[PDB]
């Protein structure tokens, strides 16, 4: 670590300290995720261990670049490239004007590369949320923190049951599924997409149930023939509110028609329905490519 | 060429996710000769380290592709290591299994048990020291196939229903732990890392099944798998002429999952009697 001075601490994600910090030889900038491991019953835990291996499998121009791993005395660094700040900081400091909406077809259309990417490789990420999600100067925006990602067999078998921030967590999971996959992923793109618009999360639910219900209140309550299963699912009660699917303009006033078409196939409750990444890119609402330069 | 055997994936493409798991089969690389770089030892010490591995994943419900994963990092670390001693063996299987154990299950058991079954011959801060030298050694390369994942991706093929979805688990429990036993003695035998993952896989399968089967689920032609067919012929016989153990159940497992969870073997004599007929 003596190529590297840092220049401020830059926040906390899922595991340890993030820096900005200048590579001392060529004056590159870059982020270093420090670990430190005599904080650490296990050893270098499970999250970073996944994070390192299923980043030197991923190198997309959406996915932010793992550089180097750095192990000095009880402390392991990840040496990642820079980018400028996350979705929630620029979204909330642009909250009173909202946000262009050509920068929402650019940034959930980079988005869903970086997705279907990972869905390629059989990385399920998790933890799709607008502090990780870093969008650079140049407009780029990639998908960061792959701290909660898992690799997915074929076939699967049932991973850890609470994955994502709440307010981005799929119904399956909510309902204790046995087997999730993709689909959690793109979900939470769609309650990112909405978030985008509304300037405001689509479903700021402030518990499980609450979060279920938020979900309930904007699509409707969902039934055995919406999502042939939820009956026979755990965590299903029959006590729930039966809700009207309010129009897709109201609870996203902003949205065309082709922005409501892709977002309710992003949020459609059966996971075996729900659009793929593949086909989200293949969405009309993506034949206008813009990339344009943000205000920072 | 190869076959692709996938179905038509509504999550991401066929063509993209064949060819990646394709490379994987290229980059993660294994040496049927790496003890010669350790004089001091011998390949039953690997058999007898291995399946010990396997007795302390069926202690603690490990899942099958757990154990493999530990496999694949002893093989490979041990790759990179010149002139290491019998007594470090243990300690280099168990952190193995515990870096294996932390990314692949979902509460893995805690580092005083990895201890623990070592029955003193090593600490946990040794373990901890140890993991660290294998993760580095390895540049941090540790998302393989495994040769039981390959088998997994077979009879998810070969039990494909009209839904064409293969990640819902489809096939039946009995052909894969018995094809799986048959896996689970030829790794053993350090002589296996002369074939790909993928066709120690399909090896076994077929000794398990028929070329028709064996093709449609794997894309190999069969002078792809020959040369290991022929190799597995003995571990084939004395798996057959013991015969397949049944489905174990677990503590705190569905049944219908049972068969992911890696079973032990005293299995060291069937080695012995499959190597001895060559
Ligand atoms: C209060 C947040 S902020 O807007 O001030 C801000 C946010 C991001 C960044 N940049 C940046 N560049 C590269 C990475 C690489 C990784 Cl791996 C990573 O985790 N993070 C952060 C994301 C989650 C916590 C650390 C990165 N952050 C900056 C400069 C400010």
């Amino acid at each position: 670590m003596e190529n590297f001075q840092k220049v401020e601490k830059i926040g906390e994600g899922t595991y340890g300290v993030v820096y900005k910090a200048r590579n001392k030889l060529t004056g590159e900038v870059v982020a270093l995720k420090k670990i430190r491991l005599d904080t650490e019953t296990e050893g270098v835990p499970s999250t970073a261990i996944r994070e390192i291996s299923l980043l030197k499998e991923l190198n997309h121009p959406n996915i932010v670049k793992l550089l180097d791993v750095i192990h000095t005395e009880n402390k392991l660094y990840l040496v990642f490239e820079f980018l400028h700040q996350d979705l929630k900081k620029f979204m909330d400091a642009s909250a009173l004007t909202g946000i262009p909406l050509p920068l929402i077809k650019s940034y959930l259309f980079q988005l869903l590369q970086g997705l279907a990417f990972c869905h390629s490789h059989r990385v399920l990420h998790r933890d799709l949320k607008p502090q990780n999600l870093l969008i650079n100067t140049e407009g780029a925006i990639k998908l960061a923190d792959f701290g909660l990602a898992r690799a997915f067999g074929v076939p699967v078998r049932t991973y850890t049951h609470e994955v994502v921030t709440l307010w981005y967590r799929a119904p399956e999971i909510l309902l204790g599924c046995k087997y999730y996959s993709t689909a959690v992923d793109i979900w939470s793109l769609g309650c990112i997409f909405a978030e985008m618009v509304t300037r405001r999360a689509l479903f700021p639910g402030d518990s499980e149930i609450d979060q279920l219900f938020r979900i309930f209140r904007t699509l409707g309550t969902p039934d055995e023939v919406v999502w042939p299963g939820v009956t026979s699912m755990p965590d299903y009660k029959p006590s729930f509110p039966k809700w009207a699917r309010q129009d897709f303009s109201k609870v996203v006033p902003p949205l065309d028609e082709d922005g409501r078409s892709l977002l309710s196939q992003m949020l459609h409750y059966d996971p075996n329905k729900r659009i793929s990444a593949k086909a989200a890119l293949a969405h009309p609402f993506f034949q206008d490519v813009t990339k344009p330069v943000p205000h920072l | 060429s190869r076959g692709s055997p996938l179905p038509v994936l509504s999550w991401a493409n066929r063509e993209e996710v064949w060819k990646i798991m394709l490379n994987k089969e290229k980059t993660y690389l294994r040496d049927q000769h790496f003890l010669e770089q350790h004089p001091l030892l011998q390949p039953k010490m690997r058999a007898i380290l291995l399946d010990w591995l396997m007795e302390v994943c069926e202690v603690y419900k490990l899942h099958r592709e757990t154990f493999y994963l530990a496999q694949d990092f002893f093989d490979r670390y041990m790759a990179t290591q010149e002139n290491v001693v019998k007594t470090l063996l243990q300690l280099i299987g168990i952190s193995s299994l515990f870096i294996a154990a932390k990314l692949e299950e979902i509460y893995p058991p805690k580092l005083h048990q990895f201890a623990y079954v070592t029955d003193g011959a090593c600490s946990g801060d040794e373990i901890l020291t140890m993991e660290l030298m294998i993760m580095k050694a390895l540049k941090w390369r540790l998302s393989p196939l495994t040769i039981v994942s390959w088998l997994n991706v077979y009879m998810q093929v070969a039990y494909l229903n009209d839904l064409h979805e293969v990640l819902l688990p489809q096939y039946p429990q009995q052909i894969f732990i018995q094809i799986a036993e048959l896996l689970d003695l030829c790794v053993l035998d350090v002589d296996c890392l002369e074939f790909p993952y993928g066709i120690l896989a399909a090896s076994a399968l077929y000794h398990f099944s028929s070329s028709e089967l064996m093709q449609k689920v794997s894309g190999y032609q069969w002078c792809d798998i020959e040369n290991c067919v022929k190799w597995m012929v003995p571990f084939a016989m004395v798996i057959r002429e013991t015969g397949s153990s049944k489905l174990k159940h677990f503590r705190g497992v569905a049944d219908e999952d049972a068969h992911n969870i890696q079973t032990h073997r005293d299995s060291l004599d069937l080695l012995d009697k499959a190597r001895a007929k060559k």
